[PDB]
C-alpha cells in the first residue's frame, strides 16, 4: 500500500529552521513528485511547493519568501522539507503528499503522509497535571481533567485504550503558554466503581506517563 | 494566484439527501475540455483525501469558473471538511472549505459536573469541569452559577467535531478558581441553554456534601 510516513511533532523557537521528513514506502518513490501543503487552522490549506524526486527540480510558492527548502535522500525514498527564520505564523500542520495523476494531465495529491505539526514559541516544555473526576454515590460518566502542559500533543487513553466507545477526548485550549484538556467517558452504571477505570496520559514532549485510577469519592 | 471561494460555509444534510457545495475560482480552470479542479475531504484529526480530479457517491460538476461537488445520498460518515483545489496554474491553490454537517433528530445533552479533585486542590487550584455530550443541534450555550450568581472569567470551552457515527456534538465546559475563592462559596451550577428544552438543563454540587 502506497504510504507516506512524516516526522513527529517539533516545538521549535522564533528564528531557528526546522527540518521535516516524509519517507514514502509502497511505491517508486522517485517516480512520483512530492507537495508540501501548510494547514494552520481547519479552514486553511495552503501550497508550499512541488519537489521533483527525480530531478531535483522544485517550484515554490512565492508567499514563502524563499524560507522553504526542499531536498530528498533517493536511497532512503526520504524528501526534506526546511523552514527558516520561524515565527508564529508558521505554527501549523505540514503535509507531504504525492503527485499523482488520476485524470490525465491534471495534478492531483493523492495519497497524503499523516501531517507534522509544528509549533513556534519561546515557551517552556512543561509535564501536565493529570486530575481525575469522580462522581458522588443507567450509564455513569467519568473525568479526566489534563491541564498546565506544553507542548501538544498529549494523548489520553481509558483502561490502556480498552475502554474507547463512549470516550469524549475534548481539544485543548492554550491559555498563558499552557493548555487544558479533558476527557469523558461514559460506562454502564453496574461496571464502576465495581470494576477500575483508569485515565492514562502521555506527553511525549516532558517524557511523561501518569495513570490516574478514577477512585470513588469517600 | 487563482482565488477559489465556496459556497456554503457550513451546510447540514438529512441521510439519503443530497448535498451540494460550490467552488468559483476567481478565472478560468479550463483548458482543452480538461477542468484542473480537484475535491478533497477532510474529516477532523485526519489529512485531507482526494475524493475527485477534473469533470460514485460524489461527483464533480462544472466548466469555466464555476464547479460544485454533490454528495449522494449522503452518509454519516460523511461529515467532513471538503476542499476545491485548482491545478490550472502554480501556485497551486485551494477553497476555504465548506463543513458538511449531518442533520439528524434532536437530542438533548447528557450534563455531568465534576467538583475539583482533592490532588489539584493540594496544589492551590480549583477547576469546576462541566460536560455536555451527545447532544444536537450544534447550538448551545453554558452558564456557570456560583451561589447563584453568574460567574464568568475562569471559564474555557472546549466542543467536538460532529460525531461520524451518531451525528451528535459534545462540549465542555471549565470553571477555573482558586482554592481560596472555591471553598468561600457552596453551590456551583452548570446551567445549559439548548433548543430540545424550554427550561435550561441544571447540575449543580454543594462543595460541603
Amino acid at each position: 500500500q502506497v504510504q507516506l510516513q512524516q516526522s513527529g511533532p517539533e516545538l521549535v523557537r522564533p528564528g531557528v529552521s526546522v527540518k521535516i521528513s516524509c519517507k514514502g514506502s509502497g511505491y517508486t518513490f522517485t517516480d512520483y513528485a512530492i507537495h508540501w501543503v501548510k494547514q494552520s487552522h481547519a479552514k486553511s490549506l495552503e501550497w508550499i511547493g512541488v519537489f521533483s524526486t527525480y530531478y531535483g527540480n522544485t517550484n515554490y510558492n512565492q508567499k514563502f519568501k524563499g524560507r522553504a527548502t526542499m531536498t530528498v535522500d533517493k536511497s532512503s525514498s526520504t524528501a526534506y522539507m526546511e523552514l527558516a527564520r520561524l515565527t508564529s505564523e508558521d505554527s501549523a500542520i505540514y503535509y507531504c503528499a504525492r503527485k499523482s495523476y488520476y485524470v490525465d494531465y491534471v495534478d492531483a495529491m493523492d495519497y497524503w503522509g499523516q501531517g507534522t505539526s509544528v509549533t513556534v514559541s519561546s515557551a517552556s516544555t512543561t509535564p501536565p497535571s493529570v486530575y481525575p473526576l469522580a462522581p458522588g454515590s443507567s450509564m455513569v460518566t467519568l473525568g479526566c481533567l489534563v491541564k498546565g502542559y506544553f507542548p501538544e500533543p498529549v494523548t489520553v487513553t481509558w483502561n490502556s485504550g480498552s475502554l474507547s466507545s463512549g470516550v469524549h477526548t475534548f481539544p485543548a485550549v492554550l491559555q498563558s503558554d499552557l493548555y487544558t484538556l479533558s476527557s469523558s467517558v461514559t460506562v454502564p452504571s453496574s461496571t464502576w466503581p465495581s470494576e477500575t477505570v483508569t485515565c492514562n496520559v502521555a506527553h511525549p514532549a516532558s517524557s511523561t506517563k501518569v495513570d490516574k485510577k478514577i477512585v470513588p469519592r469517600d | 494566484d487563482i482565488v477559489l471561494t465556496q459556497s456554503p460555509a457550513s451546510l447540514a444534510v438529512s441521510l439519503g439527501q443530497r448535498a451540494t457545495i460550490s467552488c468559483r475560482a476567481s478565472e478560468s480552470v479550463d483548458n482543452y475540455g480538461i477542468s484542473f479542479m480537484n475535491w478533497f475531504q477532510q474529516k477532523p484529526g485526519q489529512p485531507p483525501k482526494l475524493l475527485i480530479s477534473a469533470t460514485a457517491r460524489f461527483i464533480g460538476s462544472g466548466s469555466g469558473t464555476d464547479f460544485s461537488l454533490n454528495i449522494h445520498p449522503v452518509e454519516e460518515d460523511d461529515t467532513a471538511m471538503y476542499f476545491c483545489q485548482q491545478s490550472k496554474e502554480v501556485p497551486r491553490t485551494f477553497g476555504g472549505g465548506t463543513k458538511l454537517e449531518i442533520k439528524r433528530t434532536d437530542a438533548a445533552p447528557t450534563v455531568s459536573i465534576f467538583p475539583p479533585s482533592s490532588e489539584q486542590l493540594t496544589s492551590g487550584g480549583a477547576s469546576v469541569v462541566c460536560f455536555l455530550n451527545n447532544f444536537y443541534p450544534k447550538d448551545i450555550n453554558v452558564k456557570w452559577k456560583i451561589d447563584g450568581s453568574e460567574r464568568q472569567n475562569g471559564v474555557l470551552n472546549s466542543w467536538t467535531d460532529q460525531d461520524s457515527k451518531d451525528s451528535t456534538y459534545s462540549m465542555s465546559s471549565t470553571l477555573t478558581l482558586t482554592k481560596d475563592e472555591y471553598e468561600r462559596h457552596n453551590s456551583y451550577t452548570c446551567e445549559a441553554t439548548h433548543k430540545t428544552s424550554t427550561s435550561p438543563i441544571v447540575k449543580s454540587f454543594n462543595r460541603n456534601e
